[PDB]
């Protein structure tokens, strides 16, 4: 319908490989569902083809460090 | 063995449990007989509990201190509905068959639903809730039990607690007996799938067959000096329930009209439901004597005076005081002044060791009436001794050893908590060091007012004395005042100079100030300075010191600072080190060589100031030392110099008044031209506004420009070195609008952005013509406060300022919601922000893990400041 | 030079002799067993939320 | 089944796969294959 | 960069440094057990103040306290910090 990933309010989304996600959850000492959640029907989740059980690596713009990295866990809904 | 509480398990109270824990059975409805002794078997049975100081409980050999209340039970012959579980009984009724007691869903799907629910109940509670809601929604609308196919009838609930079937007759009412009998049929698995614990919350237990009787410990009798005992409302209701229980039982065994039985069954149920909760929607409140609604179990728990917010979230505490506050510039910023009366009443309990035994002995020698003394002595086994009833306090002092506890008066150096309400941020309550002084007031330093938002108009503050060693240590380590100079809201100091401090600093640091040895010794006598003054700045013809030279004695010998002063707003600004007006501050190697000290160098709430950099780069202890020494010099120099406000500081000559009059005439001519153009239809509007609305805008613009020009003229023809101008330009008090209004004119008065119009028809006052919209007719004041206002000018001025007199619940509600939303977040050793339940909120706090309290005004590092620190003495 | 004058002053009935109250220990409520309320009684300051 | 029930079941299956992978009872490739199978079967 | 460079900088910074909460806890515990009859580990003959909290502060300033801080990281790793002469 319309491509929204180029909007200035939308940060970069990236699907994270299983080995990298496994290493991340081991080094954080958590279960995957203890991260902030993102829905599989999210407009940006569908743009990259994200399925539930994945972890999305998000890079946002920051006034203190320039670039900041965040992780979200894909849920159903 | 001493344990701790690690959880609470909730459930519905089984009637077997109600009977088993009960100590008696309440059968009699008579509370007190002729003499006054309580009837055994009534509501006031002594078996329930003891509330009398001298009485002893029969159930347990304990007095009021050691006796917990004991429970009784009222036996109900006809079951009643618990009003607090109606929404659950309704769901159990609507989603279950009334013959076999099943969820009314095919067992093939039921088994897999149960499997999924058992798998997900603990990891995803929200998913389990949605699954249960879906099962209930698809099971309610079945109309035929798959196990029966018996044409299930729909059930409707009539408030508050009336259940109505819809059979072929379309009207039939369900009694609680049939409801409970239907709810007994449901198996444990079906209850568990519906979202309820079967072994702890069984659905038919929501239909009451036995009623617990609260203990008398929670049901006290108020002793009033009127001589009549007043009972609490719980007994006043329980007597009604027991009466109706007796009133209805005799009818069953004696006759059966079957219409008076149900007209009493609907009254006992009402009594029980109202005993559980009053203010039931669509139900009359219950009074006792004066038409005052009763207070019941659920009314003791809700509200701002209820159990939760009145006794659990907040409470009244011991060892606290409240008093008016007054200033004290002779205290440190860490200190608070305490009256002698309060010091002798509040006490700190100190355990006797081998290092402090002599000091404690000297405390004991002094009684409760001499400071510093003591009020009590506690022996190692745990007996207290009132020192005012001791025959000889000198022998008791000699007999104390290590292990005794002495509750002594407050002494200088004790740590207390000092608080002002409302407590909006955490530095609304800080730790202070006690100093006992004559008077009946709480004395506070003037630099400590901004954090408290405090004032000396009649304000009051609270005091709290920590009692244990750990609490005192925490208060001294984390809450001390000087450790909290920089606020966490932004990277800036919340403690700093005020009104006399700023003007005293300006007058001392100006380059014309010359001092003699005696004046220098007088100024430095209020500080801690002892040492060599060096040579005077001027050696001949006379030896003179400089104010900058004296100030430089307190700056660190490697401090560098370049920056403008507050007085550099006007033409004296040069934006470089070559300034003949002392507008640019130059500090090199801790030597004040140029510039003055004013609000932009030492004032409070000024981020990235010289004082802020000093505190940041030398520690908060240095800031405490600086505020306690240099800020007194400013006051002392004001005392020596003399600072007053006369009436010639705001009086302009006659030529200035003539110029202002000519400007006012020109403005009035412009307004008249606008009005004429409007009357002749040659006035263009502004987009989005009508004509006669644009004319008002033009008039307002013209009058505002007139006020600005008149203020400029008045400033031009006034002395730029009078005390009002000094107070204004330095930032101590006042603005340029105040000077303009006091010396040139008030200008146009307005109400909600418009001129003054409300009054008679087409005129505000009867003094003016019909339809007159000249500036004076609608609220333009052309006089100043110095010259005086006209009667109608005074009326217009009073009308303009009316809406400032009207000038919090929304702010409190928002802050409370934020506190309850965010209270569980913590910073981990990982650097991560996590909740106390383990959920991750931020991978790293902020973006660089920098505390706003340690920031250089939101910056982790100011690189220009570092460069100035390193090479500022040669730049 | 300092400005000296004569101004009419008034004393208001808000006096600190009727505004200060402290409590170390005292009576407690019969129900909640918490400190009492008011300067007429021994007192107790509320430590709110 | 229903969309909500399918979502709940796929969430449960993802949880089980992650639990088994985190206990070193599965390899990364087997977990990838099972995740793909669940995603395709519940699309 | 384990998770991020900022987290590594954080953990490296707090490796051999005490937070204010740890200092407050140590001082309060030492004062509480010093008021209960323990023997001071310093001279306590020419100190300015003879109360327990001042003695605990001076005992912490010059490392004589045989106390160890146990830091438990969220992944289960344990770090031990000793205040006895560091
Ligand atoms: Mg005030
Ligand atoms: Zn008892
Ligand atoms: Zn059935
Ligand atoms: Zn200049």
């Amino acid at each position: 319908k319309i491509d929204i990933s180029n909007h200035e309010l939308v940060p970069k989304h990236e699907i994270l490989q299983l080995e990298e996600a496994y290493k991340l959850v081991k080094e954080l000492g958590i279960k995957p569902e203890q991260l902030p959640w993102i829905r599989a029907s999210d407009p940006v989740a569908k743009s990259i083809g994200a399925k539930p059980g994945d972890i999305i690596k998000i890079t946002r713009k920051s006034p203190f460090t320039g670039e900041s990295v965040t992780y979200r866990y894909v849920i159903t809904g | 063995s001493e344990k701790i509480i690690r959880g609470v398990k909730f459930g519905v109270l089984s009637p077997n449990e109600i009977r088993q824990m009960s100590v008696t059975a309440i059968i009699t409805s008579e509370v007190y007989d002729e003499d006054g002794t309580p009837i055994e078997g009534g509501v006031m049975d002594p078996k329930l509990g003891v509330i009398e100081p001298g009485q002893k409980c029969p159930v347990c050999g304990n007095t009021l201190a050691g006796c917990p209340g004991h429970f009784g039970h009222i036996e109900l012959i006809k079951p009643v509905i618990h009003i607090g579980y109606v929404k659950h009984i309704y769901d159990f009724l609507r989603s279950t068959c009334w013959r076999c007691g099943r969820i009314k869903i095919k067992e093939q799907d039921l088994e897999r639903y149960k499997r999924i629910y058992n798998a997900i109940k603990l990891r995803w509670p929200s998913a389990a809730r949605r699954l249960v809601e879906y099962i209930k929604k698809i099971s309610i609308k079945n109309l035929e039990c798959p196990h029966c196919g018996e044409k299930q009838f729909k059930i409707k609930l009539e408030k508050p607690y009336n259940f109505n079937e819809e059979r072929n007759g379309s009207i039939v009412k369900l009694s609680p007996s049939e409801i409970r009998d239907r709810l007994e049929r449901i198996p444990d698995s079906d209850v568990e799938l519906l979202g309820y614990d079967p072994k702890s919350s069984r659905p038919e237990w929501m239909i009451l067959t036995v009623l617990p009787v609260p203990p008398i410990t929670i049901r006290p009798s108020i002793t009033i000096e009127s001589g009549i005992r007043a009972e609490d409302d719980l007994t006043h209701k329980l007597v009604d329930i027991i009466r109706l229980n007796e009133r209805l039982k005799e009818s069953i065994e004696a006759g059966a009209p079957q219409l008076i039985i149900e007209d009493l069954w609907d009254l006992l149920q009402y009594h029980v439901a109202t005993y559980f909760d009053n203010e039931i929607p669509g139900l009359p409140p219950a009074k006792h004597r004066s038409g005052r609604p009763l207070r019941t179990l659920a009314q003791r728990l809700k509200g701002k005076e209820g159990r939760f917010r009145g006794n659990l979230s907040g409470k009244r505490v011991d060892f606290s005081a409240r008093t008016v506050i007054s200033p004290d510039p002779n205290l440190s910023i860490d200190e608070v002044g305490i009256p002698y009366t309060i010091a002798r009443m509040l006490t700190v309990p100190e355990r006797v060791t081998n290092i402090n035994i002599e000091r404690i002995r000297q405390y004991i020698i002094n009684g409760p009436d001499k400071w510093p003394g003591a009020n009590y002595v506690i022996k190692p086994d745990g007996r207290r001794i009132d020192l005012r009833y001791v025959k000889d306090r000198k022998e008791l002092a000699s007999s104390i050893t290590a292990g005794y506890v002495v509750e002594r008066h407050l002494v200088d150096g004790d740590v207390v908590l000092f608080n002002r309400q409302p407590s909006l941020h955490r530095i609304s309550m800080m730790a202070h060091k006690v100093r006992v002084l004559p008077g009946r007031t709480f004395r506070l330093n003037l630099l400590d007012c901004p954090p408290y938002n405090a004032d000396f108009d009649g304000d009051e503050m609270n005091l709290h004395v920590p009692q244990s060693e750990e609490a005192i240590a925490e208060a001294r380590e984390l809450m001390l005042v000087h450790k909290n100079i920089i606020t966490p809201r932004y990277g800036g100091p919340i403690i700093g100079g005020g009104q006399d401090y700023i003007s005293g600093a300006y007058l001392l640091s100006v380059k014309t100030t010359l001092l003699t040895v005696e004046e220098v010794a007088t100024i430095l006598g209020v500080t801690d300075f002892v040492g060599e003054l060096g040579e005077p700045a001027i050696l001949a013809p006379k030896p003179y010191y400089t104010g900058k030279q004296v100030i430089s004695l307190f700056l660190p010998k490697d401090f560098n600072f370049h920056g403008p002063a507050n007085i550099s707003k006007g033409p004296r600004a040069c934006k470089d080190e070559i300034c003949p007006h002392d507008s640019f501050i130059v500090i090199k190697n801790g030597l004040l060589l140029e510039g003055v000290f004013d609000k932009k160098a030492i004032g409070n709430q000024q981020p990235e100031s010289m004082l802020h950099w000093s505190i940041r780069e030398y520690g908060t202890e240095y800031g405490k030392w600086l505020m306690d020494n240099v800020f007194k010099m400013f006051i002392r120099f004001l005392e020596m110099r003399g600072f007053t406000m006369t009436l010639e500081d705001i009086t302009i000559p006659d030529e200035a008044q003539n110029e202002i009059t000519t400007k006012i005439k020109e403005g009035y001519s412009q307004v008249d031209e606008y009005i004429r153009k409007f009357n002749e239809g040659q006035l263009e509007p502004i987009p989005g506004r009508t004509i006669e609305e644009s004319l008002e805008s033009y008039i307002l613009d013209t009058l505002d420009k007139l006020r600005k020009v008149a203020g400029e003229i008045a400033t031009k023809y006034l002395d730029p070195f009078n005390n009002v101008y000094i107070m204004a330009i330095t930032g101590a008090r006042g603005s340029e609008l105040n000077i303009t209004q006091m010396t040139a004119l008030l200008g146009q008065q307005s109400v909600r952005g418009e001129r003054i119009r409300r009054g008679y028809r087409e005129r505000t006052l009867s003094l003016f013509k019909y339809g007159d919209i000249a500036p004076e007719a609608r609220g333009f004041v052309k006089n100043s406060f110095m010259r005086g206002l006209s009667p109608y000018e005074m009326f217009f001025h009073a009308a303009g300022g009316r809406e400032g007199l009207v000038d919090t619940s929304q702010s409190g509600y928002m802050q409370r919601r934020l506190i309850n939303a965010l209270s569980d977040l913590r910073i981990e050793y990982d650097g991560t922000v996590r909740s106390l339940y383990g959920d991750i909120v931020q991978v790293v706090y902020g973006d660089d893990a920098v505390h706003p309290m340690y920031s250089a005004h939101s910056k982790s590092v100011n690189v220009n400041r570092v460069i100035e620190r390193v090479i500022g003495w040669k730049r | 030079r300092i400005l000296f004058g004569i101004v009419y002053y008034q004393k208001l009935h808000h006096m600190v002799a009727d505004k200060m109250h402290a409590r170390a220990r005292g009576p407690v409520q019969i129900l909640t067993r918490q400190p009492t309320e008011g300067r007429a009684r021994e007192g107790g300051l509320r430590f709110g939320e | 089944s229903t969309v909500t029930i399918s979502d709940i079941e796929m969430l449960l299956k993802d949880t089980e796969i992650w639990d088994k992978l985190l206990r070193n009872e599965l390899s990364i490739e087997e977990a990838k294959k099972m995740f793909d199978d669940v995603a395709r079967s519940y699309s | 960069m384990t998770i991020d460079k900022i987290n590594e900088i954080f953990k490296e910074n707090w490796k051999n440094k005490l937070t204010k909460y740890e200092i407050a806890r140590i001082i309060s515990a030492r004062a509480l057990q010093l008021s209960m009859g323990a023997l001071p580990l310093i001279d306590t003959s020419n100190l300015k103040s003879d109360d327990v909290i001042s003695i605990a502060e001076e005992e912490l300033k010059r490392g004589v306290l045989p106390i160890t801080i146990r830091r438990i990281y969220p992944n289960g790793q344990v770090e031990l910090i000793s205040v006895r002469k560091i």
